[PDB]
């Protein structure tokens, strides 16, 4: 299946099946995290997904080709992540970024908390485009977690 | 060994639940891909 939309990354090195992140196929590639599989090859049903472009500092990976989502926060306009949660349906949840301001530049930053393996759930605009992938952040003073926007570079 | 399972299309949802703040941190990214606050 490459089918566009959003997929669920399971492995069975552990315990039943874990699902340890997310991920957006979209014009034949498919997105994720780098730390959801540290590069790794991908299965889907009888055919083999294998890397493309990577990077950790990013943290984000490409399979079948070179990252295609360019999409990004308007700035202004709330978001929508969508969660695909283990073992859970996936779920709209509306939102208004907040802003993580680095020496480099600011980027929208979404304050949801959701278990470690919803890593690579896209955010979206308001037209439908992914403006992100989720599960990259920080743990503020209250403890709870903040995670970047984190969107790449096309072409 | 990985595999992916399809979930769902990638569609804006008119009756989404709303939530969440707006929190403007200052943080820091370091070689590994680690955001730190400071
Ligand atoms: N609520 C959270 N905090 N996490 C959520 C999931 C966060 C979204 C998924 N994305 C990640 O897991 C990335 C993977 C590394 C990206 C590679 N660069 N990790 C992060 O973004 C930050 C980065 C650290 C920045 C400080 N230098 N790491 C943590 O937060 C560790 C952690 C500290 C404390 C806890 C759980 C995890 C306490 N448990 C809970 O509250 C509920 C238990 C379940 N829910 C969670 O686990």
């Amino acid at each position: 299946e490459t089918t566009d939309g959003v997929y669920r990354v399971m492995t069975r090195r552990l315990l039943g099946s874990t699902q340890v992140g997310v991920g957006v196929m979209q014009e034949g590639v498919f997105h994720t995290m780098w730390h959801v599989t540290k590069g790794a090859a991908l299965r889907s049903g009888e055919g083999r997904l294998d890397p493309y472009w990577g990077d950790v500092k990013q943290d984000l990976v490409s399979y079948c080709g070179p990252w295609k989502l360019d999409a990004a926060w308007d700035g202004l306009s709330e978001v929508q992540l969508l969660a695909v949660p283990p073992g859970e349906r996936a779920k709209n949840i509306q939102t208004l970024p907040g802003i993580f301001k680095t020496k480099d530049g600011d980027i929208g930053a979404v304050a949801l908390d959701y278990p470690a393996g919803t890593s690579g759930s896209p955010i979206l605009d308001k037209c439908g485009r992914v403006i992100g992938l989720y599960g990259n952040g920080v743990v503020i003073k209250n403890g709870s977690y903040v995670s970047a926007i984190t969107q790449g570079k096309r072409e | 060994d990985m595999y992916i399972e399809r979930a769902g299309d990638i569609t804006w949802e008119k009756d989404a639940e709303v939530t969440g703040n707006s929190p403007r941190l200052d943080v820091a990214l370091d070689e590994s891909g680690d955001f730190s606050l400071v």
